[PDB]
């Protein structure tokens, strides 16, 4: 099971000459246990999250992964 | 079960699985009408392995069986009762699965943060199954015990 | 994600209690047809460059498709073109040896409704593309196996468009 | 955003310097600063103890919680009350910055939006906050419990 | 991405027809006006660090959100409100030298629109600050380069918008 | 030391010491003696306080001396008290320190494994450290016994 | 085009147009004449350089016309007429650009998965390709044999 | 903020607050009220700073106002000690705050490029600064001139 | 009980000084939403009967809460349960013209989570009350004219979960 | 069958001299059918429903009143 | 403005809105243009219309700045421009919103006891504005001094 997750973050200690529009923007594919840490890391450096319904489905299930 | 063992196994390399994989798959299958005979033993002795081995484990431990222990009370008592109730009624979807793959994410994945939390020796529940293998052995006929006793042999070695 | 060997044990704990004799036969019901859905396997895993190239040189070899304007012309659109062809002939074998159409949802047809739509992609060769190559399995691994297998494959049909 | 630095962030937005109407703000985060940090000291020091007797009576012996839903499974009970560590530690990270603004967006972003997709019981998540805010509260005490009020009761109140 | 000469070069290639006479006459039509549009790029490339300056001298320089009280006062969020000034001219020059809004399809406008709600940041603004940089961009390179630049910087202020 | 973490804080940033951190290091220093006379009350009474503390180990948590578990017998109680040496030595270090950090480098980082590979349970320790926790700042005035009691209760912390 | 490559090895390096850059897109335009000429020589004499060139394709490598094979028979080498002529449009297509990537967008690096799937080594195809290029070189001049030729050499790299 | 630098560090690690640097809250919250009165008078003095530093640029400095400066015309150096009076802005919290970090958001991380922009020299607005210092400090208390001068040797060091 | 003219008043009159000049162009941004909005309300307001009709039939008519057992079985549940959904988009068509969701504050979010779960009917499902409510109004009134409606759509769900 | 509120309404009508003061933090029992309107009263007099408490509610049962 | 009296007078019925109230509330918006032109003279030249309006009010009544009047005293009079001052910003707001209701939420109900208990007379501030009504006209135009002249004299109901 994976999630579909999309979010916003600058950076704050530079300026930087490349472009970093899919580095301020996402629409990434994230694994569910990765997910634990994954949304943890946006937060220190404060980007905000929208949406982020799952795309592999099946909730609640008990087994089955 | 051993399907989606395997096939996520397959998927991970990205390719058609092994000729190695299908004298697996094969023999699952032919051996398949005996492997749901160890799951209807298991049906008419789920109140009878239960109700020898939360004792047994009480004299194996009588650390429990004080006040000040973890199950002490009527309604604590039947605690790990009903948790050895729970853990007999997973490992024998895993009978007839053939492998760990329904008994390791609903059961063994989250435990040693839970029962911390619970405050229930992990070194209790580690020795309870082994007194529930041991009556697990006798009823069966050796072989098809030994091949159904891993999976208890499995839960033994993956608490602690 | 799960098979038909795991979807009554999924069953089972919503439910919560141990799974009965019906729940039984459902499982066992498994044990019938798995060793013929593996004899499948055997001879799908061997000539699996088979099976995609001809149907494409059925009828997507020379084609409008294929000639100038089209989806087909570069060869990099051919790239993924036939790359999506045994992508969705393995995940037939994976779902045909777990009885389950529940696998290729969220590897294959998660994005499919949208990502063909997106790039300029037409559906409509691809489904005229799969509906040849699902009867030409059905002749290489028997009638008997080649039936339920095409339930999955036209499972996949039901997502694409 | 670390309630010392909102008041300088708002006197910057406002763009005149620190005026006497918000100076004393800052004496009011100073005049509780020393009972904060004494109060931080006793929930670091019950931290875990806390959530077996938050859960405990919460929900934790509610049977729709071991039969099937979200939480009954041993994989989705410790992955729930890893957060309520989470949940009671950015409780401290509120209250020792005396401000809401480190707590509206770190366990506060998209969870809304996680747990309806994950398919949680919203309230019955609440219905877990709620009495679990009264128990720390007990320890540390009522006169102490009151910055805990607000700042325990914003992440549900955001929740919902 | 796709260049003015590879475009013409497209147009053909999805016909799959030889290059005419009046797919030449395109090619014709690029390299007639070619010697004026590399002359004007040495100009903006000089001046690229001296003309954003006055960009935001005709518009942003006192105004109400560059005090105290509003966007653009960080001096953080300042060197953006250079930065993306500067990000704006070095992609139509791009655009400029190619002939084609697609490569501000693919690099300057391929998410800039969402990500300019969530920040909270002043779209309108930039919009007058791109239409400020017209004409102290075509006092310099002249009047004749000053008109095909328009056309460009109105593709991002229309696409901003 | 405290000595040491503000110098690894400031390593951490490539940074020389900040004077928001030379008065932490000036103040700590000439008020170290206070520091001394409170740990030579613990040395100065650690039979003390090794005695009525194991005594309400065993009345708040009374089975860990019954059989089945792992402190029953003279030898193996005798490592308990073996243990409970072993702690009270670091907090003696760790009042004089001023930052937590001899206790973080020699008694907490595998504690959460090398217990539960010996068979004592966590929450037994904790109350154990707790226990003492009633008696050494007992033995202590109020005043210098609450920056006392500020250090061993993290190490309960960092068992539950 | 010579422009958008330059634009993308300028991309990257966040840097405007160098005017070491800025003379060869200044005399690719004032070239351009010289280029569309001998691509016309290209477009108006297709039939007759692919005709007698594949015949030089099937006197080195006779294995192509054997039955059994890829393309053989009236209608399968009537399919090397159906494919050889794009790559002899392509390089007019290189040539008019004044680089690469006409031939890098439609014909280079899906061949390797093409003509696997097609059945036919691509070495086969590629000495059909240089054969080609000694019998391009007798329609050019002997200043264009080389430039014209040039972007003959990246197609005989791209398949080998 | 100084509780800023704690409960970031001990958020990256996954941990509470180690009462080391809990004293070091505790210590911030005795010493506000020695903080804030000294951005109080600093505060009574804006407008007094302001006027001899300016008096210190441009008689050591003449170029600016000189024909051939940026600050060139009693427009451009009535906005040039506006400016000076915006680092006079940002200090009056970084006496509040306690560090460095509001003037690390608010006043450097974009000053070499933007005055660069804006053609005015780096050294000369360094100077401004390093010019007001004399200025400040001496117009307040002779013990507190390392407090408030700390800051300033913040703002001298990042421009130059 | 505020309005978007009342807000800025009320918000600058917290620090009390004057009009702000940046502040005022938020109104003319009102005054652009404003002449759209009242063809916005007239067409909310005709077809308010079937669009709650319309909003129930896409995932409330036929499933597990009107199926016998739950709360919406019995006709004095369910008649009050539209009458509960009828007040929603009546408050919802005043807060276009209000401009800001505090009419929503101070009156349908003052007791309304509190009530609910006293009752116990499911909270989620009545997100999905609206939800579905969300995309029939956006339908029927234009695609502009729907997004600032969906604005204060999730401000009731938000505020009721 | 009935409910139970507490609440608090201000009145920044008039002056009022007299004591108000059960008239601003009332908990009342109310009935079921008159609560939707009695609420609807107080949402547009500017009250604050504080607490709704539920023990004479006995929730969800369909029938019996 | 009137939205909020187009809402409370549909929602006390019930009811969605009159399309003739929808025509009235569309009809005020386009009319919004109109008064931020109005505001925009007022807050141009608000430090102008206080400033001799206040002296007209110590022509008309010179008892209030006589000894024993209670705005006497230079410190007492300053705060009387400010309290002329404040009704200026209430008419500012009540222009561009249209109507009386934010004069009508702010300072317009106790005012015969706002100033009993100041003891300054209520006819004075009611000359004040009646001053402050006749001077900002003059800084209009003819017609649009009308709309700004309806709520001068609203203020004077109040005070008198
Ligand atoms: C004066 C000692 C130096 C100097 C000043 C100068 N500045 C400007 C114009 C601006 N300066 C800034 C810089 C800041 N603004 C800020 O708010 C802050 C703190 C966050 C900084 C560091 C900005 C943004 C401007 C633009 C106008 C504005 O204030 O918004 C000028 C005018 C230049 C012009 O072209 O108009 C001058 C003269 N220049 C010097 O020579 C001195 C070293
Ligand atoms: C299969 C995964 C799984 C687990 C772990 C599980 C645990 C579980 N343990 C419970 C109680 C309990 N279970 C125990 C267990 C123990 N105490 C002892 O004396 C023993 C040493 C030990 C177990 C052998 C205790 C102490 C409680 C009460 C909670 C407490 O007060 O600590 C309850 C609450 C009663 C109810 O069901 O309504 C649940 C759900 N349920 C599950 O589905
Ligand atoms: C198994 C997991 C998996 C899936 C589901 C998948 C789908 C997939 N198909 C794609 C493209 C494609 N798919 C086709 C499809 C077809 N050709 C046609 O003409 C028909 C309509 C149809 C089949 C005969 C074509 C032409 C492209 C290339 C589109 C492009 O690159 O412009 C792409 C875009 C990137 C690429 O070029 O590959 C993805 C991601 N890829 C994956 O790895
Ligand atoms: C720092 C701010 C913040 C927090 C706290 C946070 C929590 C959080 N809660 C989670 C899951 C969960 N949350 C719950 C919720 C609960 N369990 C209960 O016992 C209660 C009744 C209820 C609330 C505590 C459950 C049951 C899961 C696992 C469900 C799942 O596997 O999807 C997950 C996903 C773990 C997974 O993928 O399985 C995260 C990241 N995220 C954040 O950014
Ligand atoms: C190459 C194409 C491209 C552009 C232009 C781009 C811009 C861009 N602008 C940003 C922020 C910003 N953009 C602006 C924009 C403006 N200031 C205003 O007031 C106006 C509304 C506008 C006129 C320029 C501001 C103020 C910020 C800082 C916002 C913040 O960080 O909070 C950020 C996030 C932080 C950063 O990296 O600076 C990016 C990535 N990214 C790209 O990939
Ligand atoms: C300072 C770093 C440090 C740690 C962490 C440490 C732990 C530690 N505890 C031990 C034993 C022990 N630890 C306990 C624990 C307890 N007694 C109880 O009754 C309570 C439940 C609990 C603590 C309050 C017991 C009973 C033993 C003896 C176990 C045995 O002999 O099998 C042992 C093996 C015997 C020995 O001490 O040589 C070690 C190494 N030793 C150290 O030097
Ligand atoms: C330039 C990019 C490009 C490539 C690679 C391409 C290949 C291509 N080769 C095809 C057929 C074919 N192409 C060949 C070609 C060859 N086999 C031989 O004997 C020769 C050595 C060799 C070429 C001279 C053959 C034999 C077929 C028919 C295969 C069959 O019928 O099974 C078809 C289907 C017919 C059609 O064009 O509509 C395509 C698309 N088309 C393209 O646009
Ligand atoms: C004007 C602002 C405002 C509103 C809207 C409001 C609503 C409100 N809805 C209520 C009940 C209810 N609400 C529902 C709700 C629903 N049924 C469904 O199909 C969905 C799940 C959900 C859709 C909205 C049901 C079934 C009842 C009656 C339950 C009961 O009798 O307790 C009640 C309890 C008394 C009653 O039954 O009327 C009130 C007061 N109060 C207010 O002050
Ligand atoms: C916009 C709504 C609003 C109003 C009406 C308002 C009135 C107001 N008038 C005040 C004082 C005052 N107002 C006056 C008024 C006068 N002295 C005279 O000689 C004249 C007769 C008269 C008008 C010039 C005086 C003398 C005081 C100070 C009280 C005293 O020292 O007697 C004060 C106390 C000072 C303060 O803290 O601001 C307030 C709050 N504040 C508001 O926010």
């Amino acid at each position: 099971r994976s999630f579909k997750v999309t979010a916003c973050v600058p950076s704050q200690t530079r300026i930087r000459t490349q472009r970093e529009l899919q580095n301020t923007y996402f629409t990434k594919l994230v694994p569910y246990d990765n997910w634990f840490r994954e949304q943890q890391r946006i937060m220190k450096m404060g980007g905000k999250i929208v949406k982020v319904e799952l795309a592999t489905g099946k909730p609640g299930t008990n087994t089955g992964l | 079960s051993i399907v989606t063992k395997s096939i996520v196994n397959a998927d991970a390399e990205a390719r058609y699985l092994s000729p190695g994989e299908l004298d697996r798959i094969k023999s699952f299958v032919t051996s398949g009408e005996r492997r749901v005979r160890i799951a209807e033993t298991m049906t008419g002795a789920r109140e009878r392995i239960i109700k020898e081995a939360g004792n047994q484990l009480f004299q194996k431990r009588p650390d429990v069986v004080s006040p000040g222990g973890n199950a002490y009370g009527e309604e604590m008592t039947a605690t790990c009762l009903r948790d050895l109730d729970y853990y007999l009624r997973l490992i024998t979807y895993g009978i007839v699965a053939g492998d760990v793959t329904p008994i390791e994410e609903i059961g063994v994945v989250g435990v040693r943060e839970m029962y911390k939390s619970l405050g229930t020796p992990i070194e209790a529940v580690a020795e309870g199954v082994r007194a529930m293998k041991s009556v697990a052995t006798s009823l069966l006929s050796g072989e098809d015990a030994a091949e159904a006793g891993a999976y208890f042999d499995y839960l033994i070695g993956a608490m602690s | 994600m799960q098979d038909a060997i795991t979807s009554v044990i999924n069953s089972s704990d919503v439910q919560g209690k141990y799974l009965d004799a019906s729940a039984i036969q459902k499982l066992k019901a498994y044990f019938a047809t798995g060793e013929l859905r593996v004899r499948a396997a055997t001879t799908i895993s061997a000539n699996a460059a088979n099976i995609v190239k001809e149907a494409v040189a059925k009828s997507l070899l020379y084609s409008d498709i294929t000639r100038p304007g089209g989806n087909m012309y570069t060869t990099r659109r051919y790239a993924a073109c036939i790359r999506d062809l045994d992508y969705y002939l393995r995940y037939a074998t994976y779902a045909m040896l777990a009885g389950d159409p529940s696998i290729l949802d969220e590897r294959v047809l998660n994005g499919l409704k949208e990502t063909y739509n997106s790039l300029g992609v037409p559906i409509g060769a691809t489904v005229q593309a799969i509906q040849a190559m699902k009867e030409v399995t059905a002749g290489l691994v028997g009638a008997d196996a080649g039936k339920e297998m095409g339930i999955y494959f036209d499972y996949i049909c039901s997502g694409l468009s």
